[PDB]
């Protein structure tokens, strides 16, 4: 049983949230904020990304060079990510170095200089960032699979945004968005490790009070996404590997199928040629996969936001010539969800989920982590408690009623990069989604 | 004829023969077919189609 998730407010509404482990060394605290390239719109798209390089070209205070230097003699490091939905910036350090990265974390985020030199400068080098995620194939699969599935709309849009709108990003328009979007009721200051939660909200108390409150509080995850059945082909034959992604409209985090679709994705689950355990796995399409040579790899995926979500699954094979079959018994297994599956497959993806949940948090910044996102997408840390009973409660019968209404026979949006010659056309695809025997 | 003229002899022949040659025809058809297997249909452009095939 782990320590309990504390949880505070701020007067402003800023959320600090912690969890203590005095058994380790390091702390991450951070900012979670609820708030990403989704709040673009088409002629600012990229903002949220190009505000991440300027965040650490400097501030009011210390300069590009003086930032280097506070962090460096931290002896921690600081990072951040940008995603649709969420944006986070943290620092791990030592447990009483804390107070010092709090305070760097506050500045970059509050009193950034955003300079007009330093907006030139970075055009630039995101500018080379569009020609060099053309390496990162399961990226590339996955922009184009959001770009087509949620076609013409927010969610499809990607987070580095258009080369015109890179070009055209002022410092006006970076102040706007971190002003409308970085308000304290959208904002998560995150603990864990060797922090105090009663100091950590004094450090809070310190450095976040003069945050703005947004004019309309609405709760933490709050919000209409109309998926396109669709297909993608970017085929390159000079590529040995083909990467496919296959998904349906799936879950949102606060969706009543969240924990359904889980087990499902479970039950399908990953594989991978390289590990040596990959062969002996109970899931049938692993069997078929690997007794066949079909793949180098799959991963089952179900990624939620707070209104809509995607399930499906990645595959990567070298198997040119058939990855007919390789569709085909893919689909024939996700068939099996609605037609065949009993309480034998249930329980033991059940078994294999109710440890995996807790596995993943295995060190301060998975947990942070684990926090942040919790608390930025359902408003509240769900105990271990919880989420035992919530699985618990999915029997077979749910499966088979979800997978009914949310696979069988239903659109997906598909994407194949490389030698896929040998994809057929969306019909024969989309065809696979429903058994002419049942 | 098997005979001197078209008669009786002709027509139990052409009707055994009737019956033959549409069997005869159904083989050549489908000669064809394996023999046009080998480069595909051809289509109205007149180009190849092995850049973009359909089932
Ligand atoms: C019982 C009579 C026949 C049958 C059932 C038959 C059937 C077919 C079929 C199904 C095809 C492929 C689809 C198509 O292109 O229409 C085809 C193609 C072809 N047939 Fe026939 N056929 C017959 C007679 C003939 C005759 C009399 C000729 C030539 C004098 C011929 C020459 C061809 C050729 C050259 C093609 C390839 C056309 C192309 O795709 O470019 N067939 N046939």
């Amino acid at each position: 049983v782990s320590p309990k998730t504390r949880t505070s407010n701020l007067k402003n509404g800023l959320t600090i949230a912690s969890e203590s482990n005095p058994l380790v060394q390091t702390a991450t605290v951070g900012v979670w904020i609820d708030a990403g390239s989704r709040n673009e719109n088409a002629y600012n798209n990229g903002t949220a990304h190009f505000f991440e390089h300027l965040a650490f070209k400097g501030t009011d205070k210390r300069s590009q060079h003086q930032l280097e230097l506070d962090i460096e003699n931290m002896g921690g490091h600081l990072n951040a990510y940008t995603s649709r939905e969420s944006t986070v910036y943290y620092a791990k350090s030592f447990k009483d170095d804390v107070p010092k990265s709090v305070e760097i974390l506050a500045d970059i985020l509050q009193h950034s200089k955003l300079a007009e030199s330093a907006i030139d400068r970075e055009r630039e080098v995101i500018t080379r960032e569009l020609e060099e995620v053309n390496k990162q194939y399961e990226e590339v699969v996955f922009d184009h699979l959001h770009a087509t599935a949620f076609m013409n709309q927010p969610l499809g849009r990607t987070i580095l945004g258009p080369r015109e709108n890179i070009q055209t990003i002022t410092n006006t328009e970076l102040r706007k968005f971190i002003t409308e979007n970085y308000t304290a009721d959208r904002m998560v200051l995150v603990g864990a490790g060797a922090v105090d939660h009663d100091a950590l909200v004094e450090l809070a108390e310190k450095y976040f009070s003069h945050l703005p409150s947004s004019q309309s509080p609405v709760p933490l995850g709050t919000p209409i996404p109309n998926f396109v059945g669709s297909e993608v082909r970017l085929r390159d034959d000079t590529m040995p590997v083909a990467h496919i992604a296959i998904a349906v409209e799936g879950v949102s985090w606060t969706s009543e199928d969240y924990y359904t679709a889980l087990v499902a994705q479970a039950i399908i689950g990953n594989y991978d040629r390289a590990v040596g355990t990959s062969r002996h796995q109970g899931s049938r399409l692993s069997n078929i996969v690997s007794e066949n040579n079909l793949a180098n790899s799959f991963q089952s995926f179900s990624t939620s936001y707070s209104d809509t979500g995607l399930w499906g699954i990645y595959l990567t094979s070298e198997n040119t010539t058939q990855i007919d079959d390789l569709v085909h018994f893919t689909l024939k297994e996700w068939n099996r969800l609605s037609t065949s599956v009993s309480n034998l497959q249930v329980e033991r993806a059940k078994s294999q989920l109710k440890a995996g949940l807790l596995l993943s948090l295995d060190g301060t910044t998975y947990v942070a982590e684990d926090i942040g996102r919790q608390l930025t997408t359902l408003g509240r840390r769900v105990t271990p408690a919880e989420v035992e009973a919530k699985l618990e409660a999915v029997t077979e019968h749910d499966v088979r009623a979800w997978a009914q209404k949310t696979l069988y026979d239903k659109d997906i949006a598909l994407v194949g990069l490389g030698p896929i010659e040998g994809l057929y056309d969306y019909n024969r695809i989309r065809n696979d989604m429903s058994m002419m025997r049942w | 004829w098997g005979g001197f003229s078209v008669g009786n002899p002709t027509l139990q022949r052409f009707f055994a023969l009737h019956y033959l040659m549409p069997f005869v025809l159904a083989v050549f058809a489908l000669l064809h077919l394996i023999a046009l297997h080998t480069a595909g249909s051809s289509n109205p452009l007149g180009i190849t189609s092995n850049v973009d095939k359909l089932s």
